[PDB]
RNA sequence: GCGAGCCUUGGCCGAGAGGUCUUGGUAAAAACUCCGUCGUGCAACGAGGAAUUCCUAGUAAGCGCAAGUCAUCAGCUUGCGUUGAUUACGUCCCUGCCCUUUGUACACACCGCCCGUCGCUA
């Protein structure tokens, strides 16, 4: 039911892609944080068939667009990359306040569901981390078109006042390649 | 901006009015002191002001009182008068000192007010019943933890003895319960009421009881298996409290009859004769009633806010009642009763409330005269613009013309009314006047002085203005408040289909409607900017209004309870709030904030005016007065240490020549640990400990078993901790020596064995015997 | 082991466009192993403080190659290959977060009763 994440980059890593990878390494309780010495490896589909886990992540760079967040679904085999816009420098953090196995209630905006809707399946596959079935946090993902945002959200409330709090780095990215997977 | 008013508990208030008496406590002898909404001091048999206990500037203390509002329970003076105690409407029992009017201690724990305060014939106990249905024994330190004694579910009346222990009760609940002193237990509860105790006394031997069933019981002081010895049935109502002659030779009793009657061979009947009275007992039901300290007179409290004097029949006092006194007050309690409407001058120094039968004269505290012709009490009240004479509307439609320097009414203004004036305002030079009546038309009226043929004195009744028939589902014809331009251009006026109209000197036009309204309206005013204006309906909510319609600026809605008077300031900069609710707050005109909230009221408010002055602030009330403004394992060797410290000291005690763990015997903190402890992981706790842990172990366990105690433990317990030490360690791999506790041991499991033994055989017995006739019932 | 798996001097011919030859500056498998010789001056910051972050095997570190745009040099990026330590295998003590049990002023509403205003009718 619920998903199982591991974090893999190739073997020398940056500062403004470490603290990178350590936000997403707050994605637990399943998700492994793990540096290889090789940049690839010719047999993540052996280890991912024996642990028994379900997604991979990979980042790296390229130049024709900038960075990208790589989503791979193990069981089916599909391809979606995220074109990162802001990788310069996020904050030092590793957590502030609760926990990650909290479930956020989930908001979608600028409704895509023609095409987009490939998009609404993995993320309600991703993001349904945490069976709390209860809301503390809630993360939003606004659209703009081919435009995504990814903002963390605390429920702050006083004297009947609906606030949030912008907390966690801020992210801007746009939908860069989906290759189309297999049914297998 | 700025804005007057102060949250200090005084701003030369008059607010007290000392009426409303429930008890009192005598004095020096020649002087009472009086339960009141403040401490008074009056003569106990001539009625003047001797001395007042209130609020205002205490020798050493700022916003410190020398007694409270929020009418005082109980009220009496010690026995050597050193110390003074009331106890309030609030929880808190006030100490007083009897020379000054300081505050020795504060006194709380009360969830409720105070139903019985009473000193000891001790003086280093006081005793308080409260409405929390129990009892608090004070102390001079202040002892709370002597005595607690709740079994009740309300409160309570009958008390103490003199004796310093043997105490006795009577409850509200329809209880008698009896308690010893040194470990309260009840004994026996003595039941007779079905209701609520009103009062109660002893009279030397006699305990008498005064409840709902309008009877009376006697009973005896030595009592065991009820004493009782006769009733005395129906004196007509329920009876409400008595009293004894401090001679002891005759008992009065009142009730809420308006009858009060003494027992004399005291006897089980009345036996006196009783025509020789001549200032009859009572107009109003009274609450409490005390013989005098002049062995003279009687002392009566009633309910008529205010107490009297009289006196009872016999040869020893007067053998009749004289005409009851009155202490001097300032003319605010020597009249009757409660201030509907107020009126201000453009002087300072006349300002005038009205009751049911007076009209008081003031100028700031002092008063001058009264007037009276009062037919009622006065919906409105309205000087002439210079204080010359005043104009009044009682509730009969009758405006009444009083001149200012006698009592004496100078005109009747002509009764054109059927019913009760609800508004009236005059204009600036103060000769129109607009009133409030339901007779579908808008009165105007003459005034000057009489030297010709129109009577300006009698305000002849020339102009008619009637249109009132506009058409509504709510109240066709009826006005609650009329307002006058202050520019002298137009007239405003309260509707009942929840609108106001404006229209202006002359015959009728029409220049404004306002609507919205939910409830209808109670006060309207206008600003002397002359833009904008304020309503004040019976919703709880406050609209302001410029010239628009159907646009909502704001509705001004935080309240609770009803809308008195809300008014804007002289200079029109500060409108402010009466409400039902006993608080008086102030806003910003130019705002929509407050800037002070005033809350020291604790009766209702009816009317508040402020002066063009602005300095003072007058206010009417329902108290008829005016407030003025300006880990384990290691507790486990501990015990050990501890206990085998005990019975190694208690060994050598006298055989050869620390206050807590917990007993008697330190063993049983022994086994409360092991009562403490949960029945998982306890053995993570055991594994720790050494051999030296058993060695002072097992000792405990030959103690219990000299003992012979299972109360606080039990087998299975002592045998699983004893299972586990045998499998940790050991016998002969922490000794291979015989000692005295190894030799112990051979008897301790002995008794073991056979004491789990008596039990198994008890079953043993018990099962089989249950199996047999259950093989013959068949 | 991943791959194919540039500025010019000058000269001969041609109306022409141009062609052709010299001269000169400018640009552009590694570590490893063995065998022999010598033995620290830095001109200038001279193994980098306060503080701060991260890390459990084929991993950290080190070294080189190739590719995308290349027949041609990224201050770019991605793959590839070689060598390959140390330390925890914990606990819940601090710290921080969850889930259960436990404790409670406060509190929808239901009983009876007091107090206060006004008023009906007999």
């Amino acid at each position: 039911m619920d998903p199982r994440i591991i974090v893999t980059t190739s073997r020398d890593p940056s500062t403004r892609l470490s603290q990178f990878a350590k936000e997403i390494k707050l994605l637990f309780p399943n998700a492994v944080r793990l540096n290889r010495g090789n940049y690839v490896m010719p047999n993540l589909v052996d280890a991912c068939k024996k642990s028994g886990t379900t997604d991979l992540v990979v980042l790296h760079e390229h130049r024709g667009v900038p960075t990208s967040l790589t989503i791979s679904h193990f069981p089916h085999g599909p391809t979606a990359q995220f074109s990162l816009h802001n990788v310069v420098m996020r904050h030092d953090i590793i957590n502030a306040g609760n926990q990650s196995e909290v479930n956020p209630h989930l908001i979608f905006d600028n409704f895509t569901t023609a095409l987009g809707k490939r998009v609404v399946c993995i993320l309600k596959h991703l993001f349904n981390a945490g069976p709390k079935k209860d809301s503390e946090r809630v993360i939003t993902f606004a659209n703009r078109g081919d435009f995504i945002s990814v903002r963390q959200h605390v429920y702050v409330r006083t004297r009947e006042g609906v606030e949030i709090a912008e907390v966690g780095p801020r992210f801007e990215m746009r939908l860069f390649e989906l290759r189309l997977g297999t049914l297998e | 901006a700025a804005a007057f008013g102060v949250i200090a508990s005084n701003a030369n208030c008059v607010w007290i009015p000392a009426s409303s008496g429930n008890s009192n406590g005598s004095g020096p002898g020649q002087l009472i002191t009086s339960a009141l909404e403040d401490v008074n001091i009056w003569d106990i048999k001539t009625g003047d002001l001797v001395s007042k206990l209130s609020d205002g500037l205490p020798p050493g203390a700022s916003d410190a009182r020398g007694a409270k509002p929020a009418e005082c329970t109980y009220l009496e003076a010690h026995k050597d008068t050193d110390l003074l105690a009331v106890g309030y409407a609030d929880g808190v029992i006030k100490v007083w000192d009897l020379m000054s009017k300081t505050v020795l201690l504060n006194f709380n724990g009360h969830k409720a007010a105070i139903t019985l305060l009473q000193f000891d014939g001790t003086g280093t106990r006081l005793i308080s019943g409260s409405k929390d249905s129990n009892i608090i024994v004070w102390d001079l330190v202040g002892e709370v933890g002597l005595y607690k004694l709740r079994s009740h579910k309300d409160s309570i009346t009958g008390f103490w003895c003199q004796g310093e222990d043997w105490l006795i009760s009577t409850s509200k609940d329809g209880m008698i319960k009896l308690w010893d002193l040194k470990t309260h237990q009840c004994i026996e509860t003595h039941i007779a009421h079905t209701g609520e105790c009103w009062g109660l006394a002893v009279k030397d031997d006699l305990l008498i009881t005064t409840g709902t069933d309008s009877q009376v019981k006697i009973w005896k002081l030595d009592i065991e298996n009820d004493k009782m010895g006769g009733k005395l049935t129906e004196m007509g109502i329920f009876e409400k409290q008595s009293k004894q002659r401090g001679l002891k030779i005759e008992f009065i009793t009142n009730s809420s009859d308006k009858t009060s009657f003494f027992y004399i061979q005291y006897s089980s009947f009345i036996l006196h004769p009783f025509q020789t009275i001549r200032s009859l007992y009572k107009i109003k039901s009274a609450s409490w009633t005390t013989v005098s300290s002049s062995k003279l007179e009687l002392v009566l409290t009633t309910s008529s806010n205010t107490i009297e004097y009289y006196s009872i029949p016999y040869e020893k006092r007067d053998p009749t009642s004289p005409a009851p006194l009155k202490t001097h007050t300032i003319e605010l309690q020597g009249q009757r009763t409660d201030v509907r409407s107020i009126d201000i001058s453009d002087d300072n120094k006349l300002l005038a409330t009205a009751s049911n039968g007076s009209l008081k004269i003031w100028n700031i505290k002092t008063h001058k005269c009264i007037r009276t012709f009062e037919c009622g009490y006065a919906l409105t009240c309205k000087f002439l613009p210079g204080g010359l004479l005043v104009i009044l509307g009682t509730r009969n439609g009758e405006l009444q013309l009083f001149d200012l320097a006698s009592s004496s009414l100078l005109d009747t203004i002509e009764d054109a009314h059927d019913a009760a004036i609800w508004s009236l305002d005059l204009t600036s030079d103060g000769k129109r006047l607009v009133t409030g009546s339901a007779d579908k038309t808008v009165k105007f009226w003459d005034f000057k002085v009489e030297n010709s043929l129109v009577p300006g004195t009698k305000n002849k009744f020339l102009p008619v203005l009637k249109l009132h028939h506009d058409t509504t589902l709510e109240l066709t014809d009826d006005i609650l408040c009329v307002r006058v331009s202050p520019d002298d251009r137009y007239l405003a006026i309260s509707l009942l289909d929840n609108t106001v109209k404006v229209f202006f000197l002359d015959s009728m036009k029409f220049y404004l409607s306002l609507y919205g309204h939910k409830l209808p309206v109670l006060s309207i005013d206008i600003s002397f900017d002359s833009k904008m204006i304020i309503t004040s309906s019976a919703d709880k909510n406050i609209k302001i209004w410029g010239l628009d319609f159907g646009d909502c600026h704001k509705s001004l809605f935080a309240h609770q309870d009803s809308i008195m008077n809300v008014k804007f300031l002289p200079q029109s900069h500060n409108f402010f709030s009466c409400s039902k609710d006993a608080v008086v707050k102030y806003w910003d005109g130019e705002k929509f904030e407050c800037i002070q909230k005033l809350y020291a009221h604790q009766s209702e408010v009816w009317a508040l005016a402020v002066a063009t002055d602005g300095g003072f602030v007058v206010s009417s009330s329902h108290d008829h007065s005016i407030r003025i403004w300006e880990k384990a394992g290691e507790r486990l060797m501990e015990a050990l240490d501890l206990g085998i410290a005990e019975i190694e000291g208690l060994e050598a005690y006298n055989r050869d020549m620390v206050l807590i763990a917990v007993n008697k015997t330190p063993e049983q903190y022994i086994m409360d640990t092991l009562l403490r402890i949960r029945m998982s992981q306890l053995e993570d706790a055991l594994m720790v400990m050494p051999f030296s842990y058993v060695l002072k172990f097992l000792k405990f366990i030959d103690t219990v078993m000299q003992n012979k105690t299972l109360l606080h433990s039990h087998l299975p317990l002592i045998c699983k901790n004893l299972f586990f030490i045998i499998k940790f360690n050991h016998k002969e791999l922490v000794s291979q020596k015989n000692e005295e506790l190894k030799l112990q041991i051979n008897r301790v499991k002995t008794e073991l064995r056979s004491a789990l033994k008596s039990t198994e055989d008890d079953l043993g017995f018990n099962v089989q015997g249950l199996k047999f006739v259950k093989q013959q019932w068949n």
